[PDB]
This record gives structure tokens, sequence and C-alpha cells, in this order.
């Protein structure tokens, strides 16, 4: 993450991020809606950052410092470039929406009234097909990536020294290779929980309640589709074990 | 410190997310209760042993049968949650959550945790449940279900008041340390 965005999302809530004098001007229902909107964006910032640790710290670090066989780093970090693209673009759109909404003379006071349309666009058309295709491939290669990680840490000395070195700082406490992998797999199922609570506080404008309802149905269909496209790949699997599934 | 992994399971209304949030912060948030829990690595010292306990939630995965088991690999302790104001969440423990957890986590200690224990003496809770011929889960009913499903032990807590929360996680650390 970049310092600008980290400071903007350093607070535990939107009610603590904005100035007290700005907060005081809004109704309770608006504050509740804005706190859930803030959490969705703050966790998206964290998700993208999880993917940057995977691509820049782990993947590239192994390519430039370790002597691994071709196809090993890809096996440890499947679809990380595609996932980073999808989520960095979505985070760009969310952050731009907050930026447009800022009051003149302020880098922190804002109210996002129209999240529905952005969510319908992200979870529909070509971008939805790309998310479905990318997570169906990632989640099907999840167990293989963990087993491959465990095998390397226990048998390769330089790989063990590399992992211990790059994961030593405190800010990486909850971000080891396997932790990043589960963080990414769990991300998609977080969306309907956040969207439903945003919808719960978006009844004031009928068009907004409708767009959020549409977005919720779109997210659930994407999830149902990803879930039906999963079959765990296994290193050195036999054709017989596959067609007898 | 040794690394141990904990995963909490149970129905959406069981209060798993609130319990993980209150333990990771040592607080029931005064200003905003988060909708979701990402992950956390707790520094725990139980009976003189220092452990790094990684916490994971399954909330959101309840309807996705092929995404959900990807949270289970290498789990060391399972917290199986139900809500004391919801007798229906308890009935789902033996033939839905238990068969799944035993299959993907064979030989992993399960702790059955009765959440929202403060609602057992709440009048609004008692009035609502009485309309569907129901009452809050009794202490003996939780012990019996824990005994029946082969759980390592049975505990109760309130995420709201924090009572019993630290004990659950320290006991999960102990369960994760056993062989
Ligand atoms: O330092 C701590 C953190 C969390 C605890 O659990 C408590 F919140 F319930 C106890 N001591």
């Amino acid at each position: 993450s970049m310092e600008m965005d980290e400071k903007d999302f350093a607070a535990d809530s939107w009610s603590l991020a904005v100035d007290s004098s700005f907060l005081q001007q809004h109704k309770k229902e608006v504050m509740k809606q804005q706190d859930v909107i803030y959490e969705l964006i703050q966790t998206e910032l964290h998700h993208v950052r999880t993917l940057k640790i995977m691509t820049r710290l782990f993947r590239t670090g192994m390519l430039e410092e370790l002597h691994l066989e071709p196809g090993v780093v890809q096996g440890l970090f499947p679809c990380v470039d595609e996932l980073s693209d999808i989520h960095t673009r979505f985070l760009s759109q969310l952050l731009e929406r907050r930026r447009q909404a800022l009051c003149p003379g302020s880098t922190r006071n804002f109210v996002i009234h129209r999240l529905g349309d952005l969510l319908i666009s992200q979870f529909s058309g070509p971008s939805a097909e790309q998310m479905c295709k990318t997570y169906s491939e990632f989640c099907s290669r999840h167990s293989k990536a963990l087993k491959l990680y465990k095998e390397l840490y226990a048998r390769d000395k330089r790989f063990q020294q590399f992992i211990r070195k790059v994961t030593r700082p405190a800010v990486l406490k909850r971000h080891g290779v396997q932790e990043c992998i589960l963080l990414v797999t769990q991300r998609i199922t977080k969306y309907p929980l956040l969207i439903s609570r945003i919808l719960q506080h978006s009844h004031g404008i009928e068009e907004e309640r409708q767009d959020l309802t549409t977005a919720l149905g779109l997210v659930k269909e994407l999830l149902s589709n990803v879930d039906e496209g999963i079959y765990q790949l296994e290193k050195g699997a036999r054709l017989q074990e596959i067609y007898n599934r | 410190a040794i690394r141990k992994k904990l995963v909490i399971v149970g129905d959406g209304a069981c209060g798993k997310t609130c319990l993980l949030i209150v333990f990771s912060k040592d607080q029931f948030p005064e200003v905003y209760v988060p909708t979701v829990f990402e992950n956390y690595v707790a520094d725990i010292e139980v009976d003189g042993k220092q452990v790094e306990l990684a916490l994971w939630d399954t909330a959101g995965q309840e309807d996705y049968d092929r995404l959900r088991p990807l949270s289970y690999p290498d789990t060391d302790v399972i917290l199986m949650c139900f809500s004391i104001d919801s007798p229906d969440s308890l009935e789902n423990i033996p033939e839905k959550w238990t068969p799944e957890v035993k299959h993907f986590c064979p030989n992993v200690p399960i702790i059955l945790v009765g959440n929202k224990k403060d609602l057992r003496n709440d009048e609004h809770t008692r009035r609502e449940l009485a309309k569907m011929k129901q009452e809050p889960v009794k202490p003996e009913e939780g012990r019996d279900m824990a005994n029946r499903i082969g759980a390592f032990g049975y505990m109760e807590c309130s995420a709201k008041t924090k009572d019993g929360v630290r004990e659950v996680f320290e006991m999960a650390t102990r369960a994760a340390l056993q062989a």
C-alpha cells in the first residue's frame, strides 16, 4: 500500500476517519451506511496489499535470489498477476469514488451516496467473467500451492532462509505464503456480507437500494459459479483417480 | 514459539466473527463492530508454553461446499460454535458441521462453544423463543451435544461482555498442543 491510502484508511471506522465537526452534520443512518462502505474499501486496500506481498516480496524475490526449477514459483503463486490486475483496478474505482466525494479544502471529509452502480459493473460483463475464470483456476490450485510450499520449506535450506528472512518483520506477522493463499481464497466470500450490511442502511434513496440489491444477486451468482468450477489439482495425480472422482 | 492454526465453524447466526474480533482486539468495539474478520496471529502463553495461534473464520462460506474446505488444511484446533439464543443452531451441529469437520480434519480436537451466554437471562430473547415453542439452550444440553459428537470439551462465553472469551482461546491453545 501507499502512505496516502494507508493514512486515509488508518481509522477503525468512517466516523473516526472524518473530522468530528463533519460527522456531527450527518444523520445516524448515513454514518452507519458510511462505516460499512469504509470497511469494504479498507479491506479491498488490504486484499490488494496481500497480492503485492505475493507478487513483489515472495514471487519476484524467489526468482531473483533462489535457484528453483521452472514452473515451481508459478505453482506456489498461481494467477497472482491476473488477481492483482482485477483487484487493483477495482480498488482504483473505489478510491476514485471517495476522492470525487471529498469536500473542497479537505482530504478526509466525504460521503459516498452511489456505490451500487460501481458494484454492478464490477460483478457483471467481461470483468465478472474474468473474476470467475481467475478464481476457479486459483481455488482449484490452492491445495497444490500449500503442499509445494511445505515440501520446499522442509527440504531446501536456501528457501527456508529466504522465507525466514522476508517474513521476519512484524508487519508480515499474519502474511506468510500459506496465509496469503487462504486470505485470497476467503476474499470473494466476504463480498455478500459487506454488501448486505451496506444495503441494510441504503433505503433512503430507492435507486440506491435497487442497485445494491442487483449487485448482491450478481456477487452470489459469481460465487455459485466459482464454487461449481472447483476441483483440487494434485501433484503427480493419475488419470484413473481423476475420472473415478 | 510454535505455530498453531485455529478455525471456527458454525451457522451464520452463531456469532463466530464477533468472538474472533473481540479476542483479537481484547474488546467489544465501542464505536463500530466490523462485518468481517480477515485473519490474526495471537501471541498466547498457556501453562508456560509460548504459541503463535493463527485465527481463521469460515463466515461467508456456509453456502459454498467446495470453497469452504480450503480453510481446513493443517488446522490444529476446531472451535465449533452455536448460539445459546438459537436452539436451531445447536441441532445443526451433529449431522451437518460434525461429519464435515471429522472428514477434512481427522483427529483434530473439536471444542463445542456456546456463544451469547448473556442472552440466557435476557427477557426479549425468552419472549421471542417462546413464540416458536422454544427456550434458550440449557447448560446440560450443550454438554450433552459436546459429549455426543466426541468433542474434546464444552465451553460457554459472551462476545458482548468478554466473559469466558480468553479461557476458550487458551484452552484451544492447549488442545492444539496435545498429540
Ligand atoms: O490480552 C488479551 C487479549 C485478549 C483476551 O481475551 C479477552 F478479550 F477476552 C485476553 N487478553
